[PDB]
RNA sequence: UGCCAGCCACCGCGGUCAUACGAUUAACCCAAAUUAAUAGAUCCACGGCGUAAAGAGUGUUUAAGAAAAAAAAUCACAAU
């Protein structure tokens, strides 16, 4: 019981436990396109503050703000891939269904790329099974569906203490995200690129924990 | 101390306003010709703007100008003057297709 | 109360409250204020708040 | 270290300026049989028509000539809050990657 | 249960409150995670108001003296003849030569439009670049 | 087993219905709280009305509230507050001074 | 359910046995044709839906197929695809779609329905 | 007893199986008082005025008031 909450407590105490730092760059970002926004017409008005500015009727994100939010919502996925624990991640954006499966199987982690049944995770022992384990963490590589509206899964996710990791383009809604990355959803270069890193940081936590699992079990 | 921002300056790559085809122009009720342009032929109907793509003050300008044209009887009302029906044509009508 | 725009001057805690009584002389008084200057102001606001209590008491 | 501000400032999206009338470089990374979709690196990929001339010339991975015409396509409409995007941008095919 | 008001505050609040009143037997996993690094802004719910009268946005156009410059040569040569490449990070295109060469015969002290212009022309003719001289 | 249930509004609603005619359907409005701060409340609607009552308890579980008490009896500062059509007005009393309200907002 | 199935093969080869025994064949070569035959004559029972006729059967092709269970003893869901509620379709969907992937980098009326 | 005889402050009850009538039987609540009646105390709006009761058919001025700075530019042309 001891060294078990020892294991647990233990990394919380070290801000860069699973040594993220490295992963990315102001540059990496603007090289992946991040810092592209929709034209000014289709902005919504909760990204105000995380805009740079408009280019020519198009406009710009805060590359700074995205990488500071980003480490922290990475740091966040990792710190609940290392307490074991289900991540889900969704899109409805076809050209990159395949990706964000791919990665996910890769994970351990489970994606849901596809029409979402409508209780899914408010009625889920309905839905799913008699009794069941939800989510712990949902992490969004887009916030809408196909028809333009935020995916019900927000609000559900939201509903249901789940905490939210997502990307939020010029156009999309925040507020309801737990940690919002300010981002490009829309450019291949982008989604590959918040795929690999949500990828890496479940795959560090990981290792991590296998590891400090087997020194627990030196330490006995 | 950042001079790397941006700056405040209005926009240099302003496109240049589009013009009437007689922008700054001078309509004259004497140029029968002219006003013969910008007439349905068959009828002697004033084409509308959406026709003639005018602005608004030279539509107008055009309208009047014709009816003063019509009153003082130097251009016909009912049609188009057969003289001027072989000059250059301004309007976006097709009617024989 | 609701309307006015310093409702706190139609109370009656704000008329009690204000303190200046007259002597015994004093039979009118007359304020000649301005409206239209920076240097009028204060005396603006002794017409909007004090002159009620004043009267009062 | 550069400042997010400095690498807008260099970057050539920005040194483009107006989308209209650009001459640009783009990519073919989808196909579908008369269509083309390319990747010119922008935001969205814009959509083509395979040319009648050598039409088994482009394929997935073959570089393109592009005229772009618009960034991105989108307007408001009657009665809208916001305006709609169509997620691709509008340009023209020229050549491929004359070389 | 829980509490599934979507409304009324961020997950943190409604959580660490429901804990606080020892309905909820179980601290949750993000939870802790949370009160470690929690994010910049509680993710609270809010009302997507509309904008009326004279209010405006607060962004910032993007310009600088560089495009002011970039206007007058697409005034009048148009785009570069080179093209453009927006995979190629260092890309340079004809225009931004131009406006090198502009920068430099400005550090040469010419106010004249006329001088630094044409002589910027001569720098990038001398550079073997095209300048297909349009109207 | 900490949560007390009260029902706020029993209701006769109706409905209808081409085959039936009216179709009567009862819906209760109920509350519930464990008295140590969190509550909350929810409407449940069925044919029979003890089918109602089940529903509108377990619907309201699942929307609770956290309310913050003073020194665990008052609120903490006046609230005036419109809501739709309704005012409610509500002052923070010292201890002697128990619960005068409305008879629902007493029950809540 | 899984303990039923279990019990129910069971008891099925045993009354399996105990039907070759007093039907008087090779407890080995009875087969399916023989088990029908058998109950036919011993349960003559005229009825025309033949569902509802007496049966005795591998408790396979009795019951129905179950699905099976999809969470470890964690809570933690073996197939990544669980949550879309139908795993079993888009694994299909996913399968076919990589196929098709592959086969796009790769390349560069029989009676069959 | 059967839309009859009757009752109710409001909603209402009596048309054959009335906890609403009349009478029993139990209860309830007041109590040297109890009900009924009629007058009071109390009771609107510091709320409203598109669809609910309510912005006058229109302008100017008197009486009476309210007041930081900006507050006359032009017909896109059909006042009288
Ligand atoms: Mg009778
Ligand atoms: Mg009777
Ligand atoms: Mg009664
Ligand atoms: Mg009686
Ligand atoms: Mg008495
Ligand atoms: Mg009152
Ligand atoms: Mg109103
Ligand atoms: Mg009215
Ligand atoms: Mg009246
Ligand atoms: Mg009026
Ligand atoms: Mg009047
Ligand atoms: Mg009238
Ligand atoms: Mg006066
Ligand atoms: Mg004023
Ligand atoms: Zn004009």
């Amino acid at each position: 019981n001891d060294l078990r909450d020892r294991i647990l407590s233990e990394p919380l105490k070290h801000a860069d436990f699973f040594n993220l730092k490295e992963l990315f760059s102001v540059r990496s970002l603007f090289d992946a396109r991040v810092h592209l926004g929709h034209k000014a017409g289709c902005r919504h008005r909760f990204m105000e503050p995380y805009l740079f500015g408009s280019r020519l009727g198009q406009d710009i994100i805060d590359l700074e703000q995205t990488a500071a939010h980003l480490q922290l919502a990475l740091n966040f996925t990792a710190h609940v891939a290392y307490r074991e624990g289900i991540i889900l991640f969704v899109s409805r954006h076809r050209q990159f269904a395949h990706l964000i499966e791919t990665t996910a199987r890769d994970c351990g982690e489970y994606a849901h790329t596809r029409y979402f049944k409508g209780g899914l995770l408010t009625n889920a022992p309905l839905l799913l099974g008699p009794g069941v384990r939800l989510p712990d963490l949902i992490i969004f590589l887009h916030t809408l569906n196909n028809v333009f509206e935020p995916h019900v899964a927000v609000r559900d996710a939201a509903k249901m203490n789940i905490p939210t990791v997502g990307i939020v383009d010029t156009n999309c809604n925040p507020a309801l995200i737990t940690y919002p990355v300010p981002g490009n959803d829309d450019s291949p270069p982008a989604v590959r690129l918040f795929c690999r890193l949500f990828q890496v940081a479940i795959s560090r936590a990981k290792e991590k924990r296998r590891q400090v699992e087997a020194l627990y079990r030196l330490q006995g | 101390s950042n001079e790397d921002l941006p700056v405040p300056m209005e926009n240099p790559y302003k496109e240049p306003l589009k013009k009437c085809i007689l922008c700054e122009k001078h309509v004259d009720y004497k140029n029968v010709q002219l006003l013969s342009q910008f007439i349905s032929p068959f009828t002697g109907c004033i084409y509308g703007r959406h026709i003639t793509g005018l602005c608004g003050k030279k539509q107008k300008e055009i309208t009047k100008a014709i009816k003063r044209a019509q009153i003082l009887g130097f251009m016909p009302v009912t049609y188009k003057d057969p003289a001027y029906l072989k000059d250059p044509k301004v309007c976006n009508i097709k009617y024989r297709e | 109360p609701m309307k006015g725009r310093f409702p706190i001057r139609r109370t009656l805690q704000y008329l009690g409250q204000g303190d200046v009584v007259f002597k015994d002389s004093v039979k009118v008084m007359t304020v000649n204020y301005n409206t239209h200057g920076e240097l009028g102001e204060g005396a603006r606001k002794f017409v909007f708040f004090n002159i009620p209590q004043i009267q009062y008491k | 270290v550069e400042s997010f501000a400095s690498m807008l400032r260099h970057s050539p999206l920005t040194q483009m300026g107006p989308a209209k009338n650009k001459l640009v470089i783009g990519q073919i990374f989808h196909i579908v049989e008369d269509d083309l979709y390319i990747d010119f690196g922008g935001k969205f990929h814009c959509v083509c028509k395979r040319p009648e001339v050598d039409g088994e010339k482009y394929q997935k991975g073959t570089r393109v000539r592009l005229r772009l015409l618009d960034l991105e396509l989108t307007s408001r409409f009657l009665g809208a809050t916001t305006d709609t995007t169509i997620l691709e941008a509008d340009a023209v095919l020229l050549g491929l990657q004359e070389s | 249960a829980g509490s599934r008001l979507e409304t009324v505050g961020s997950i943190f609040s409604r959580t660490r409150d429901l804990i606080r009143a020892g309905v909820l037997k179980e601290k949750p996993l993000w939870l802790d995670i949370y009160n470690a690094f929690p994010p910049l802004r509680e993710p609270v719910f809010r009302r997507p108001r509309l904008r009326y009268g004279k209010a405006k946005a607060a962004v910032q156009d993007i310009f600088y003296h560089e495009d002011r410059i970039r206007a007058k040569f697409y005034s009048a040569y148009g785009s570069g003849p080179k093209a453009f490449d927006l995979f190629n990070p260092n890309f340079k295109s004809t225009c931004q030569r131009f406006v090198e060469k502009y920068i430099e015969l400005q550090r040469l002290g010419e106010t004249d439009e006329e001088k630094l212009f044409v002589e910027a022309g001569k720098a990038l003719l001398a550079e073997g670049v095209t300048l297909r001289r349009v109207g | 087993d900490d949560f007390d249930t009260r029902i706020l509004e029993v209701r006769n609603v109706f409905n209808m219905t081409a085959k039936e005619g009216r179709k009567r359907s009862v819906r209760v409005l109920v509350a519930v709280g464990n008295g140590k701060g969190a509550a909350g409340f929810a409407i449940g609607k069925a044919t029979e009305r003890a089918d109602a009552f089940r529903k509108a308890k377990n619907r309201a579980v699942h929307y609770l509230h956290y309310i913050e008490r003073y020194e665990d009896h008052t609120i903490y500062h006046d609230i005036s507050l419109k809501f739709k059509r309704t005012h409610i007005k509500m002052k923070k009393q010292p201890r002697g001074y128990g619960l005068h309200c409305h008879r629902a907002i007493m029950t809540i | 359910t899984v303990d039923f199935i279990k019990k129910q093969i069971e008891e099925f080869n045993i009354g399996k046995r105990h039907l070759a025994n007093m039907m008087g064949e090779d407890p080995e070569t009875f087969t399916q044709e023989d088990i029908d035959r058998a109950i036919a004559y011993l349960f003559p029972s005229g009825l025309f839906e033949k569902r509802a006729r007496p049966i005795m059967k591998h408790p396979e092709e009795i019951f129905p197929k179950q699905r099976a269970i999809q969470w470890g003893e964690d809570g933690r869901p073996f197939h990544f695809l669980f949550y879309t509620g139908k795993q079993s379709y888009y694994s299909l969907m996913h399968d076919t779609y990589g196929k098709l992937l592959d086969v796009e980098k790769h390349h560069n009326p029989i009676g069959s329905r």
